[PDB]
């Protein structure tokens, strides 16, 4: 768990998967590829954010990698550094 | 994917 928390409900992978309760499952990414990397859903469109930093994303599409997605829009997370490296971040 |  990092230091910095945006919304201390979904610091626990658990509840950041509870929120995907209603995820529209046409949406091409899967909820445990998001929760994984630190986002939940805000319940409209497909709208996450990340407990950490805050960071907003919508409009997921076919092949989009929530990392990779997390370290191009957000690269100074805290969350995203602990896990994946200073190294994996542009 | 991009920023709200
Ligand atoms: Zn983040």
């Amino acid at each position: 768990s990092p230091e910095f928390i945006s919304n201390l409900s979904m610091q626990t992978h658990a509840a950041r998967m509870r929120t995907f309760m209603y995820w529209p499952s046409s949406v091409p990414v899967q909820p445990e590829q998001l929760a994984s990397a630190g986002f939940y859903y805000v319940g409209r469109n497909d709208d996450v954010k990340c407990f950490c930093c805050d960071g907003g994303l919508r409009c997921w599409e076919s092949g989009d990698d929530p990392w990779v997605e997390h370290a191009k829009w957000f690269p100074r997370c805290e969350f995203l550094i602990r896990m994946k490296g200073q190294e994996f971040v542009d | 994917a991009r920023t709200k």
